[PDB]
């Protein structure tokens, strides 16, 4: 399993 | 009196007797000319 | 003078509370649409209160 | 676009994966889901 690194921005990735 | 508010009707009736009496006032309480 | 017919009468103003008759097939309708107009209706009557 | 290191081993995959999905509409759906539905005196 390797790492993607993403970012906090609405709405593409949200904390549930 | 719908176009109106109720506050600004109740304002002019306080203005028209503010002024009434400021007016009488003036005129009167002068001794040099003193109708009004 | 301001006091002096659509689809968009209804959606665009708010004043006006419209709504469906619920398991019914306009209900339906309206929740699977794609129609500009009706989707904005359907987000409305959902989450209306 | 979906990033990668230069010299990856899965640019290739990646990109493949990307016309697949853009091809098979789940691109466009997921946008449709994700912004769309978010909605006198």
């Amino acid at each position: 399993t390797y790492i993607v690194t993403t970012i906090l921005e609405d709405p593409y990735v949200m904390l549930k | 009196l719908d176009p109106l508010a109720y506050e600004i009707w109740m304002c002019i009736v306080f203005a028209y007797i503010g002024v009434s009496v400021v007016l009488f006032l003036v005129s009167r309480f002068s001794p040099y000319e003193w109708e009004f | 003078t301001v006091e002096r017919e659509s689809a968009e009468d209804l959606a665009k103003q708010t004043e006006i509370a419209y709504g469906t008759l619920e398991a019914g097939s306009t209900k339906e309708f309206f929740r699977r649409s794609k129609i500009a107009v009706f989707e904005k209706m359907w987000t409305y009557m959902k989450s209306a209160e | 676009g979906i990033a990668t290191p230069k010299g990856s081993a899965l640019r290739g995959p990646v990109n493949l994966a990307v016309l697949k999905l853009s091809e098979q509409g789940v691109l466009d759906k997921l946008k449709s889901k994700w912004w769309y539905d978010k909605g006198s005196a």
